[PDB]
RNA sequence: CGCUGCUGCAGUUGAAACGCCCGUAGUUGGCCCCCCGCCGCCACGAGGAAACGGGAGCGCUCCAGGCAGGCCCGUUGGCCCCGCCGCGUGGGACCGCGCAGCGGGCGCGGCGCGCCGCCGCCGCAGCCCCGAGGAGAGCGGGCGGGGGCACCGGUACCGGCCGGGGACGGGUGAAACAGGAUGAUCCCGCCGAGACCGCCGGCCGCGCAGGCGCCUGCCAAGACCGCCUCUGUCAAUCAAGGGCGAAGGCCGGGGGCUAGAAGGCGAUCAGACACCACCGUAUUCCCGGCCGUAAACGGUGCCGCCCCGCGGCCGGCGCGCGCGUCCCGCCGGCCGCCCAGGGAAACCGGGAGGCUCCGGGCUCUGGGGGGAGUAUGGCCGCAAGGCUGAAACUUGAAGGCAUU
């Protein structure tokens, strides 16, 4: 138990490189994510785009490893402003 | 400084880090000196002379100092040595018994002698300054 | 902090003694600052100090007659034998007929003359020449 | 002049902050003041920062400020 | 020594000043130690504005002015005459002489 | 700048010296 | 000197030397206290009490007209802080400055002012717990802060 | 030798204030109660080996000595000193520190007492220092390039065009390599992209420092001020420990205009591979982490006190007056000049003053020049490297600030 928190499973394989970015992109994989719909820390992933609330019961479409991802959390921001613009 | 009755161990610490940062005390109480010291504490040694060599004076003086290279016998530890006085080289012959001496100087280099830290006092055990003088 | 009432009240009066000034007043009245000046008082070095009543600390307006050269405290209050508070006199005062050091005994605060004869030793509260 | 201390002018002293004095004191007080409706009067601190309201009037007749109170309605002057 | 208090920069209550660059060295230079002299020209020189004044078929148009604010380095100050190297009692002056 | 110049002279040296060591391990 | 910053600053209260009640104010100390007994049940913290007895009322001073502080009165009466208001307070602007930083995680300087605010609230409960003016199984945490408010 | 500094060193520039802020031990703590209980403290006791040291007497011929000697105090050989944190008694200023109700009676509680109870039993003024130019909290009122986040506008540079028109254009100290009838440069009409926030813009301001400047909207804060608001010392500095920290650099993505480490190049010059011209990769810029350094500076740690005038600016507040961004003050910040004072001077005087006349509190660091911020071990980092950190050895100066 020290660095290697989650790519203990790889061993001593895969070189540091690989093993650093598995664990933060396994990390966020098996993160519990806040469903927009009912507020609950309880979206998690079903396969890379397809997240499942376990408590809201509500399907979204989301990023690979993670419910929303940088580029989409600007594009709902500038929809929103040309929107409210037409 | 530090002012509280009841400050008195930070001020003993202080005082034996501090100490420490004068060269002279270093040089006397860390004991590094005792072990490099071709004299281990004594006042002077006893050697065997290899080599009479002569060491250009360092500037502005220009002359040849005569100097005798000696192993002494208690460390094994070559040094080099003045044999002090006009002319006195002639007593030393290599291979010979020599006492040698410190400059003065506690280890140090004395004048235009570039690191010399000892003279010889005695050759084939009677004293340079005798023979010189022609006592003996 | 102002850890030291006296240190701050004694500056005061010797700064106002190099300029030249009739009176002084001290932020912080403390009963120690109090027995210090009637010490001096009584020697004569200073006049009359008067307790202005803050209802909070108290400040003191002290006269100046213009007698008084150096008034400081030694800071830590530290102990002295009775065989030393002559080795104090030479190291604080100029001549040992001219100055006081006041040393906090059980007996009292009193200068160190008076100590002397009584042949008793205390904490020395500070230097008044 | 030999102004001196101990017994020292009192303009001069309220020029002067109110800690930094002989004696720290306060240096705001209370207005007796009459309102437009009711001419009873409301004894009120001159630097009231509450929001205060007239007994008659229903609104407020305290405008709160950095520093003394100012007023909305009808003025009286100097509390006795 | 220290030759001036200032330190050669008016920077006062602050850590960091916006860097300008010389206009003749291009040197990055803090703004405080910059020469900053400005200056309001004519936009022709005086010896053609008569002929440019007469040109006109306007009824009043003086020449425009120019107004830039010439920021130097130290180095293409005292090369270029914008300031010169004073003795340590003229140093002090800071009222625009001549 | 010779002080400067000095410590990146030390650095190519350290630099040097460390990788020395590590053949040797 | 500002505990946490390099100010200095003085804007302090000057208390008058009368320690004695104003002629023109008419309240005896139950009057006052029942004030202050009604403005507990409004909820209003003894800071705010003081004041509304300052400018409402003309009680410039609460212990001048009666005997003891505003906070006397509410011990004696049981109807005390439980948590002593100063650290209350600060609880507040704690729970406020983690709310922003929820929303904005590049703030390292609201970051900064958490942690100085937070010490305060470790400084003072330790004052707080030693007096037992706070019970001693009080801790202040942070992520339970939320709760504690 | 005050070159180890308790007395008693130094740290603006000679060697040396940690880049900043929080912070535990540690150290240090405003004022305050006359009366005692425990402290430490101090006084004097006992009791503790001589030698030695100091010292009484004594002519070993003097002497270094030695306790001798002279018809002699009970002839001498006295007396002082083991630093003793031990003890005994006294004092109780200073120094900390004490939460609990008392008191009467019963009562001679198993030779005297206290316990330990029990009864309101009517005897207690029964039971609160005050409110720090300490600190935190509050409310109010303005304040600022303080922070984040979204949105945005403006030219300029660069590129891609449409038109026009015609020989050179760049570049410089002068040039030269690049560019130009594939019509460049130049002018206009546009367009793309990415940076950047001009002039205003400062002896302005804000921020804990590093730092901070488009336009709008939002969010949380912050210092200052005013106060008859609350609390009642809740504090000061700080190893260990946490966070932050220009630029350059590194890592995983985005982006790629401008400059531009490397690279290449034209001119130089004996040679320049350098400066100067040109092209240009990393970089610059964004997001998520690292790094942990700067002449990170005021080369000046932090909290507290008094301290001499004359200014300017800045943010509050109050006073005067008809009354104006007026005037005088107050508080806080930034500053200039400065009388003393200090200093080796330079100078500093909102300190570097109140210091050989040397002692308000706390931390840090230095101890001639090098070797060397090296070696080695450690810790840390992806690395670069950071933090810690010698010695052998060499040397008579190195350095500060002034003056010709």
């Amino acid at each position: 138990t020290k660095k290697v928190g989650l790519t203990g499973k790889y061993g001593t394989r895969y070189g540091r490189a690989a093993r650093k970015q598995l664990l933060k992109i396994e990390t966020s994989q098996k993160a519990k994510y806040t469903c927009p719909f009912c507020a609950k820390d309880k979206v998690r992933r079903t396969a890379c785009g397809i997240w499942t609330c376990r408590s809201c019961s509500k399907t979204m479409a989301g990023g690979a490893y993670s419910l929303h991802t940088e580029p989409a959390n600007a594009a709902r921001a500038t929809i929103r402003r040309l929107r409210l613009a037409r | 400084k530090t002012s509280g009755l009841y400050t008195a161990r930070k001020l003993r610490t202080v005082r034996r880090v501090n100490r420490w940062a004068d060269k002279k005390y270093r040089k006397a109480h860390l004991g590094t000196w005792l072990k490099a010291n071709p004299l281990e504490g004594a006042c002077m040694a006893r050697g065997i002379v290899t080599q009479k060599i002569g060491i250009s004076a360092k500037q502005p003086n220009s002359a040849v100092r005569k100097a005798v290279r000696v192993q002494l016998t208690k460390n094994s530890k070559k040094i080099t040595a003045f044999v002090p006085r006009d002319g006195s080289i002639t007593y030393i012959d290599n291979n010979d018994e020599v006492l040698v001496a410190g400059f003065g100087r506690a280890g140090r280099a004395v004048g235009d002698i570039p690191g010399c830290r000892f003279k010889v006092i005695k050759v084939a055990g009677i004293g340079l300054l005798a023979l010189f003088l022609r006592k003996r | 902090v102002r850890i030291n009432v006296l240190r701050d009240a004694l500056k005061s009066i010797c700064n106002a003694q190099r300029i030249g000034k009739k009176q002084v007043i001290v932020r912080p009245s403390s009963k120690v600052i109090i027995e210090f000046l009637q010490l001096m008082q009584k020697n004569g070095y200073i006049s009359d100090f008067a307790v202005v009543d803050n209802h909070r600390s108290n400040r003191i307006v002290v006269n100046l007659i213009g007698r008084l050269n150096k008034a400081g405290v030694i800071s830590p209050r530290f102990d002295i034998p009775a065989n030393d508070i002559e080795k104090w006199v030479v190291n604080l005062l100029p001549s040992r007929l001219f100055g006081h050091i006041i040393l906090t005994t059980s007996q009292g605060i009193m200068d160190h003359i008076e100590a002397q004869h009584r042949q008793i030793g205390g904490k020395v509260i500070g230097y008044f020449y | 002049m030999n102004v001196d201390l101990l017994y020292p002018d009192p303009v001069e002293e309220q020029r002067k902050h109110k800690l930094k004095r002989l004696v720290q004191g306060p240096n705001s007080y209370f207005l007796e003041i009459k309102c437009a409706g009711c001419q009873d009067i409301v004894v009120v601190y001159s630097h009231a920062n509450t929001p205060v309201f007239c007994p008659g009037c229903t609104s407020q007749i305290s405008i709160p400020t950095g520093g003394k109170c100012a007023f909305t309605s009808q003025v009286e002057r100097y509390r006795q | 020594p220290v030759k001036r208090r200032n330190n050669g920069r008016s920077k006062y209550n602050c850590g960091h000043t916006n860097i300008v660059r010389c206009q003749n060295c291009h040197r990055c230079v803090p703004k405080d130690k910059v020469i900053k002299r400005f200056t309001i020209r004519n936009i022709v020189d005086n010896t053609i504005a008569d002929d440019v004044l007469n040109a006109c078929v306007i009824q009043g148009f003086a020449i425009p002015k120019l107004y830039n604010k010439v920021q130097y380095c130290v180095s293409c100050s005292i090369h270029n005459h914008i300031v010169r190297v004073r003795s340590r009692e003229d140093r002090k002056i800071r009222t625009p002489p001549k | 700048m010779r002080a400067k110049w000095a410590k990146k002279r030390m650095r190519k040296l350290k630099r040097k010296r460390r990788h020395m060591k590590a053949r040797s391990k | 000197g500002r505990m946490h910053s390099k100010g200095k600053g003085i804007s302090r209260s000057a208390i008058p030397y009368t320690r004695a009640p104003a002629p023109w104010n008419k309240y005896t100390p139950e009057d006052v206290c029942e004030q202050i007994c009604k403005l507990a049940k409004k909820g209003t913290p003894p800071s705010r009490i003081g004041l509304i007895l300052r400018d409402q009322f003309a009680i410039g001073q609460v212990k001048n007209v009666t005997g003891s502080k505003i906070v006397r009165i509410l011990k004696a009466k049981g109807l005390a802080p439980e948590i002593p208001e100063d650290l209350y307070c600060m609880i507040k602007k704690a729970v406020a400055i983690r709310k922003h930083l929820e929303r904005s995680r590049r703030d390292k300087d609201s970051k900064f002012r958490l942690i100085l605010v937070e010490s305060r609230i470790h400084r003072l409960a330790r004052y707080y717990r030693q007096a037992r003016r706070l019970p001693p199984t009080f801790r202040y945490k942070s992520d339970q802060a939320a709760a504690l408010l």
